[PDB]
């Protein structure tokens, strides 16, 4: 699945695991 | 002395600032948002669950005459029919086989499993924020919890802090809140007394043990035709299980700004939005004069390679000429640059290395070490990494 993330971040929950927060950089 | 800053309200990251008294040596402060609980005000108007349609036993007069009696049960339905001639095992429970007038009774009452599986509906008001703050000044640290209003103070044995108000007020809750088994739904509920058949809140009561249970889920009785005695009764299906089937996703999965909604009490924990204005009354005993802490003579900025990433991807080297060994703190006084370290040991003649992070592609930030400043000029390459598992500590300015 292709998930677009923003600069503020995005939190994804895969199953019953701990939610993991990711953040996008400025690698243009 | 009173110092007021504008800390961004993001938990988990430190904010570094350096106080500058007129006649005293500068001191470092580091504020971290260890917790922040947004707790609205809730009141219980009713509870709901799957109802159990309890059927009272029908009773017959042989060929007399009956009447409907008004009751106070939840959706009390009463209907009087004509001749039935019931059969149980001997086939004659009534003489005078013409006009065997029969009574049918039906009402709903809570299931015994509603003590766990039940949904409570809530309406919330304007929510107040309470924030937990960890502060350190120099060598002495302190932990404190305070309310966000701009009025209520916080004290840990030396300190007076005023926090708030929030510049941009935000509430993830709607006007209508439903709690079921710890899951929070922003689903609109019908009001008290205005039940809807086949929808949510078809049975309402102030508590699980309340006797004032009010409901109306459309029980209509039917005339019985079988010789064997049995009352027929047809209904709309329970709207509680339909609302369970057509639930959607809870606000642990769809609340904006990324915060875990907690229940008992209903609250929002560690939810980053806006900036917090905090004013700190630092006690005067923590300060030390500039004649005790050693000051440097000259300092120059020799900058290493830099990357404008979300991690500390920049290195820098400062050479200094001082008079005595000491513990000068470091601070980058720009809004586009922060430092990994807040203080360092400073010799008489020598040089030290330091790490920094930035977001602008260019480096035009100002560096201070016991008061005096020295600019730094560098160009930062775009980062090779695309997604890092550490948030941006800094924000990019407009056209910078
Ligand atoms: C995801 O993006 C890549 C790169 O554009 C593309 O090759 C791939 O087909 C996309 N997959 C989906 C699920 O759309």
């Amino acid at each position: 699945r292709n998930f677009s993330v923003g600069r503020e971040g995005l939190e994804y929950v895969w199953g019953n695991h701990e939610p993991v927060r990711v953040w996008a950089q400025e690698s243009a | 002395f009173e110092h007021a800053t504008t800390v961004p309200n993001v938990p988990g990251i430190p904010y570094k600032a350096l106080v500058e008294r007129a006649g005293y040596a500068p001191l470092n402060l580091e504020i971290t948002v260890v917790s922040s609980e947004l707790t609205p005000s809730t009141n219980k108007e009713y509870v709901t669950c799957r109802f159990h349609t309890v059927i009272p036993s029908p009773q017959v007069k042989c060929c007399g005459s009956l009447e409907c009696k008004a009751s106070s049960k939840a959706d009390y339905t009463c209907r009087v029919f004509g001749g039935v001639y019931p059969f149980m095992w001997g086939g004659a429970q009534c003489f005078c086989d013409s006009e065997n007038t029969q009574l049918s009774e039906a009402y709903v009452e809570f299931a015994p499993d509603c003590t766990i599986d039940h949904a409570v509906a809530l309406k919330v008001h304007t929510a107040a924020l309470k924030v937990g703050l960890r502060i350190v000044y120099g060598n002495t640290t302190a932990h404190l919890d305070t309310f966000v209003n701009g009025v209520t103070p916080g004290s840990s044995r030396d300190l007076k802090v005023i926090a708030g108000p929030i510049s941009a007020a935000f509430s993830p809750f709607d006007h209508k809140v439903v709690i079921r088994k710890g899951l929070v739904y922003n689903y609109d509920f019908p009001e008290y007394g205005a039940m809807k058949p086949g929808a949510f809140g078809d049975i309402q009561a102030s508590s699980l043990d309340a006797t004032d249970i009010v409901a109306r889920t459309d029980i209509r009785l039917l005339k019985p035709s079988v010789k064997n005695i049995h009352v027929p009764y047809t209904q709309a299906v329970s709207g509680y299980e339909m609302w369970k089937n057509n639930s959607g996703r809870p606000l642990q999965e769809t609340a904006p700004f990324g915060c875990k909604i907690e229940v008992e009490p209903l609250r929002a924990s560690n939810c980053a939005y806006g900036h917090i204005p905090i004013s700190i009354d630092i006690p005067d005993a923590a300060f030390v004069r500039s004649s005790e802490s050693p000051t440097i003579l000259e300092v120059s900025c020799t900058v290493a390679d830099c990357i404008y990433s979300a991690d500390f991807g920049g290195s820098l080297t400062l050479q200094y000429k001082a008079d005595r060994e000491g513990h000068c703190p470091v601070h980058s006084h720009s809004t586009t640059a922060v430092l990994k370290e807040a203080t360092t040991h400073v010799t008489a003649v020598g040089s030290i290395t330091l790490h920094f992070s930035t977001s602008s592609p260019q480096a035009n930030f100002i560096v201070s070490l016991c008061g005096k400043k020295t600019t730094c000029n560098a160009e930062c390459k775009p980062p090779a990494d695309h997604i890092i598992g550490e948030p941006h500590k800094v924000d990019q300015e407009f056209q910078a």
